[PDB]
RNA sequence: AAAAAAAAAAA
RNA sequence: GGGCUACACACGUGCUACAAUGGACAGAACAAAGGGCAGCGAAACCGCGAGGUUAAGCCAAUCCCACAAAUCUGUUCUCAGUUCGGAUCGCAGUCUGCAACUCGACUGCGUGAAGCUGGAAUCGCUAGUAAUCGCGGAUCAGCAUGCCGCG
RNA sequence: GGCGACUCUCUGGUCUGUAACUGACGCUGAGGAGCGAAAGCGUGGGCACGCCGUAAACGAUGAGUGCUAAGUGUUAGGGGGUUUCCGCCCCUUAGUGCUGCAGCUAACGCAUUAAGCACUCCGCCUGGGGAGUACGGUCGCAAGACUGAAACUCAAAGGAAUUGAGUGGAGCAUGUGGUUUAAUUCGAAGCAACGCGAAGAACCUUACCAGGUCUUGACAUCCUCUGACAAUCCUAGAGAUAGGACGUCCCCUUCGGGGGCAGAGUGACAG
């Protein structure tokens, strides 16, 4: 998606330097978003962020997105994150 | 440590026996606590009365 | 008694003298009688009290040469200037000098005078409260003023940087009373260039305390009642307006970015109940004082830059090239095309956008996205320039009652210019401390702004 | 990047 | 012999949890640095396993240490004090020293605990900051939540 | 309610005994009686002595009895077996803590000293405010104490829990504690001491103690001296401590004698 926001979201999701896990979650989540909406995942994601200093705005946006996604009920993180983005949007 | 009186089998402490009592008073003449002399509770009490009787008859000092 | 004290002092002044105990002094003086020993002890105590000898931590006597508290300080500070403090200060008490502030302001930092010269240039005097005189380095109030870093202006109250007894009293440039100042006097030509300047210590006596409201009514509303009331000052106010316009035109021609955003002002009553929420307007009188404080600040910063001594600057770095690239793409959607590249934008190119969006529906948002693309200004020991003001040299000098950086600037002025102390050890001392002071005070400023906004919201 | 200030500054 | 390994009852400091970005449980790997002659020790090697075993090559780009792991992959478990992660306590073997008793390491093997994220504290911050994962060596009978240097 | 320097005089209660006797002779007790901080009051005193009787004197757990895991101190005795004993260690009562199961609790907790499971008896409560007030009191010397309203007013009031108003904590290490000990060696004792040592406490380390000990000693400087020094098996022991057997060659001699290892004694001293 050639997006620094995506890359930053991956870093917020990453635990114990396990960047691969977080990359996989995000790409799978973005697939779930495309399969439900039909819209481009990136477009939905940016809409989500809009609703959630400029650098600190993104920081807080991504931090909350991830923090609340983790608290959701759905079983996998890719679905939790997808649903939190879809809700945010 | 061990109780002097239970050890040596001394049932009766005597206020006249100054030399014995003097083992249980400090340099200043204060009655040494049970924890420091290893004395039995039973004999601490008998000992305390003996020392006080001794002090009264000027066998031991109140204050050195 | 005195002859004995002199003899003891003479003995201790000898080149071969080493710090001795009382017993070693007894032996060395051949004191054998108990009455002479008593005299020695009395002499040592009396000489130690007078500070002519010092007892060490090892009870040896030696020659010195050869070797709540903030509120107490505030309460001990005199409410009037001492005659001794007038020494080496320029007397300006007979000049027409005014303060121009908010009606509610009690902490008056700055006073101004403008004289038009025969050649058509202007002489601008900016006279700032000499807070550095009363708040000395490492004093209880100084340590607290560092910890606070700035005054905080909440909706209903002010948390002051220094105790109110000083801020509203002897430091405030109160009307028609003698006040100590650090002054910046500037000769300014018809193009707003400072041709000559002098930074010095002075004593002033303000002619009048004016308000921004009163000065606007005189200059803009053409109010005849207020002009008659302040008739002697009206000519000076008209010359101040003209000079401020010349300085503003120069600042805008240099390519400064005029960030004129509509801010809210919450209006409360004396009980702190909310009466109204209004737009904060910047009037002609505020903008006039702004230009005078700006040129004083630039002049002081430039002077110290060329002196090449450790100093504190108010810097605003170049915008982040990626954020600015996104902004340039954004304004292109509205049909605004900017001349330049994100890695080498001149401030003037951004100002040209603000001028083009003025009175347009898209103004507020282009303005807001432009701000978000800029960096925050901060304090720094390095003169890195001030992007938003389009200047190479900028510091804060003009508000030492409420900003600790200005108080430091005043101390550095006193150290380097007035006292002439430009030695290596003095420079090293300041070069070491200024980074920490700059970081801390920049942090305290952000903390204040975040709290002020939090009370507004 | 539509809702914004933070930072110009105001002072 | 004992104890410093108590442990009444503190702090500093260090590891293992508070799963799912993870537990099983298979399949595919990708590291550097450091060491070895009285040794380093392969195959095959006992072994449920832990240890023994005999012996090649190397005296070190030629042998051995030596298989980095984390990770990818499906199979579960499936939000459950659990397929959370591991305490503890039975009971089971293997080494070593003089002998594991106070007071070893390891595995066999039940039990599977706490814990489902700790106020004040007091830092900093993008590649392996970091954090995770390691890994080797020293030391050294035994054996590092220590430590050193290196991935 | 409360009692502490000591002695004597007079006199309560309790426990362990034990088993002789008595043979249910018991229990709770409204009333009543006495006792009852302090203070106040009263008189001679700066205390005695009377009223007055309340108080976190309820003390927020009435009294008695039976039944129902534990593990440990502390006070006073008794029983047993290493034990004269000393001294440990178990068994049992009485008092007094501590941590906990059953069960019980709204929760907090209680827990054989129950707030568990039971029986008997006595005191008490049935919203709050008004109100311990009113009023008759009754007791006093008096203050008060004592008994105890209602109209009216208000949907609440109240209890517990509550959660607020990087590292910590969860589980196991370590090091200096402290404490438990005969000894638990410390230096260091922020800095480097508090994973730190020493790069490895089972042992040695290890200091320090509890015991066995030896003594130019564990051993040197010595020396003069001479046997090499010993190895080794046996005896012991926890080994030291070694005692024996047996086994030893002085190093080197221009050969005067001086000299290994030191037997050997040596002698200030050993370290």
């Amino acid at each position: 998606y050639n997006s620094k926001l995506v890359s930053r979201l991956i870093n917020k999701m990453m635990i114990d330097g396990k960047k691969g896990k977080s990359q996989t979650i995000l790409y799978k989540s973005f697939d779930i978003i495309k399969e439900r909406t039909g819209n481009d995942a990136m477009e939905v994601f940016e809409q989500a962020l809009k609703n959630i200093r400029p650098e600190r705005r993104t920081t807080l946006g991504l931090r909350w997105l991830v923090n609340y996604a983790r608290l959701r009920g759905e079983k996998t993180m890719e679905e939790r994150l997808a649903n939190e983005i879809l809700d945010a949007a | 440590k061990v109780c002097y009186f239970t050890s040596n089998g001394i049932t009766h402490i005597d206020y006249k026996d100054v030399d014995l009592l003097k083992k249980f008073v400090s340099e200043r003449g204060k009655i040494l606590p049970r924890r420091v002399t290893g004395t039995n509770a039973k004999y601490q009490r008998k000992l305390t009365a003996a020392i006080k009787r001794a002090r009264q008859m000027a066998l031991l000092p109140y204050v050195s | 008694k005195e002859a004995f004290m002199e003899k003891l002092l003479s003995f201790m002044k000898e080149e071969a003298y080493k710090p001795l105990t009382v017993q070693e002094l007894e032996e060395m003086l051949n004191i054998t009688e108990a009455e002479e020993f008593k005299e020695l002890v009395k002499a040592l105590v009396a000489l130690e009290e007078k500070g002519l000898i010092v007892r060490t931590r090892s009870d040896r006597y030696g020659i010195p040469e050869k070797m709540a508290d903030a509120m107490e300080q505030a309460s001990s500070t005199p409410d009037t200037i001492d005659e001794k403090d007038l020494k080496d200060r320029r007397d300006l008490r007979d000049q027409v000098i005014v303060t121009i502030d908010g009606a509610d302001a009690k902490d008056l930092d700055d006073a101004v005078t403008v004289t038009k010269l025969d050649d058509g240039s202007y002489k601008l005097g900016v006279h700032i409260a000499d807070v550095s005189h009363y708040v000395t380095e490492n004093s209880p109030i100084d340590k607290e003023a560092l910890e606070r870093g700035t005054s905080v202006y909440l909706v209903d109250r002010v948390i002051p940087m220094i105790p109110h007894r000083l801020s509203n009293g002897i430091c405030s440039l109160n009307p028609k009373v003698d006040r100590l100042t650090l002054s910046c006097e500037m000769t300014i030509n018809s193009q707003g260039q400072v041709t000559e300047h002098e930074i010095f210590q002075s004593v002033i006596k303000t002619t009048e305390r004016m308000t921004y409201s009163d000065v606007n009514k005189i200059l803009v509303d053409d109010d005849e009642e207020l002009k008659q009331k302040y008739e002697p000052l009206v000519p000076m106010f008209k010359d101040m307006e003209r000079l401020a316009q010349i300085l503003r035109d120069k600042r805008m021609d240099r390519g400064a970015v005029d960030f004129d955003f509509k801010e809210a002002k919450v209006l409360v009553d004396d009980e702190g109940a909310v009466k109204d929420v209004v737009i904060r307007e910047r009037s002609v009188a505020e903008k006039l004082i702004e230009e005078f404080m700006l040129v004083a600040n630039e002049t002081v910063a430039e002077h110290f830059h060329w002196m090449n001594v450790p100093f504190i600057y108010r810097i605003h770095e170049e915008p982040n090239a990626e954020k600015l690239q996104k902004f340039l793409e954004f304004v292109t959607t509205f049909g605004y095309v900017v001349k330049g590249t994100a890695g080498n934008i001149h401030p003037r190119a951004l100002q040209s956008i603000l001028d083009a969006v003025r009175d347009r529906p898209e103004e507020t948002v282009i303005s807001t996205v432009m701000l978000r693309s800029m960096k925050q200004a901060k304090y720094d020991p390095q003169s890195l320039g001030h992007f938003g003001l389009s200047t190479e040299f900028y510091t804060h000098f003009t508000s030492p009652i409420r900003r600790y950086p200005d108080l430091i600037v005043h101390r550095l002025i006193r150290t380097y210019l007035i006292n002439g102390k430009v030695d290596e050890a003095t420079q090293e001392k300041w070069a070491e401390r200024l980074p920490d002071i700059a970081e801390h005070t920049s942090s305290m400023e952000r903390r204040a702004v975040d709290a002020e906004r939090e009370t507004d919201d």
